[PDB]
């Protein structure tokens, strides 16, 4: 049932739900930028799969309870509900992670004006995760942010594993220029319609 | 036509654009942009409160400034969650009232492809019958060119002949024609199927989603 999960190479692994949420963000779907396959961008602590202790970020879920996740025909709503649907039991997934983890890295900026910025971060050990993104205001990120898409950089300031109080702060800084750093998942394709 | 029809899938998302539904999803959008207005105000005026209470108080980030951010970081999370009940809420209502119509919506529409197959159907035998009345036409001036009332029994041996080739392929189309409208039944079984089962996952999404964030917004602040 369940196994070690070595990275490069497909394990099976047999994790207990039980009706919980898993409580991870995802990117995914023919309509997303993440169009390669099915990869967590953050995990969060109350859910499952941080009760798990076994999946980081950036692994790429090929299948969910002998469902293979092919992210090219299915929309990125019904890519995001997968992880958000009630389970009785241990789910079946077979999950690829890397070393090196398969991953593009892009930049963006923008003016700041005052007009809020319109994310809800998560801070993660990785950056600051995308969890909430209202359209309609600084089409920038409309068109490049996604939920999901990583923010690793501020101002300058990285966002590696920092503290929840320092980047609300710097956050709610703006006034002004801004630049952030993203990461997106690009892996390799592994599965089919 | 010359290719046979297809037709497209009748989904939850095609039945969104016919013309049936629209007198009632034009009103329940209209409910959601006004509760939307109603929500986008509220987080304007509490962002502004709070972007400006923020730009007092640096890069100490150890003060006593710490139980104070994660006030502003617990009550917008509060608010938020009376917002996605209310929003959830509205949905699920408008799932309800919809749900019967719907159904009843593309049961029509999928019998109006039965009856555009049906009608294609009808054409192709019509198509025969002519190409068999033809047939019929060339073996009787066929019996006028030949020679050998003596030389009719060829031709009564040629409509015996003739009748069991027409016989045998008004057999065979009726069962082609039969398989097309049993495949086209078929697929609108599993059409039904995935109407109900994409709804009753909706209804969970909303669930789960409402109970994780609970435990979730506490780990997320707006910027």
């Amino acid at each position: 049932a369940t196994a070690e999960i070595k990275p490069n190479k497909k394990i099976l692994i047999e994790l207990k739900v039980e009706k919980k949420p898993m409580g991870v963000i995802v990117c995914g779907g023919k309509n997303n930028h993440v169009t390669t396959g099915c990869v967590i961008t953050h995990v969060y602590p109350e859910g499952q799969v941080a009760a798990d202790k076994r999946l980081k970020i950036f692994d790429h879920i090929c299948d969910i309870n002998g469902t293979p996740i092919h992210v090219g025909s299915m929309t990125t709503l019904k890519v995001h509900q997968l992880f958000h649907t009630t389970y009785e039991k241990a789910v079946t997934l077979t999950v690829f992670r890397a070393d090196p983890p398969e991953l593009e890295k892009f930049n963006v900026d923008l003016m700041k004006k005052a007009k809020e910025l319109g994310l809800s971060l998560s801070p993660n050990e990785i950056g600051c995760t995308i969890a909430d993104l209202i359209q309609g205001q600084y089409p920038e990120i409309d068109s490049k942010l996604q939920r999901g898409d990583i923010i690793t950089k501020f101002n300058g300031d990285a966002l590696e594993g920092l503290p929840f109080q320092v980047c609300y702060a710097l956050f709610k800084g703006a006034n002004g220029k801004v630049s952030m750093e993203v990461t997106r998942p690009k892996p390799t394709l592994r599965t089919e319609a | 036509a010359e290719p046979p029809l297809v037709f497209e899938p009748v989904t939850l998302e095609s039945l969104r654009q016919e013309a049936g539904f629209q007198a009632v999803g034009a009103a329940q959008i209209a409910e959601l942009d006004t509760l939307r207005a109603a929500h986008a105000a509220e987080r304007t005026s509490v962002q502004k409160t709070q972007n400006a209470a923020i730009d007092k108080l640096d890069i100490r980030n150890d003060a006593n400034i710490k139980n104070s951010i994660n006030d502003q970081t617990k009550q917008w999370t509060d608010m938020i969650a009376r917002h996605r009940k209310e929003e959830w809420d509205m949905l699920r209502q408008h799932v309800q009232d919809s749900q019967d119509a719907m159904k009843a919506l593309m049961l029509t529409v999928q019998a109006a492809q039965i009856k555009q197959l049906e009608d294609r159907h009808a054409r192709d035998i019509k198509d025969l019958n002519a190409k068999q009345a033809k047939m019929s036409a060339d073996t009787a001036k066929e019996v006028q060119n030949d020679k050998t009332n003596e030389k009719d029994r060829r031709l009564r041996e040629k409509r015996q002949n003739n009748v069991k080739r027409f016989m045998e392929e008004k057999k065979q189309i009726g069962v082609k024609q039969g398989r097309a409208m049993e495949k086209l039944k078929l697929a609108h079984s599993k059409q039904i199927e995935e109407f109900s089962t994409d709804v009753q996952k909706l209804m969970d999404m909303y669930k789960i989603e409402e109970e994780a964030y609970k435990t979730q917004g506490k780990t997320e602040f707006y910027a």
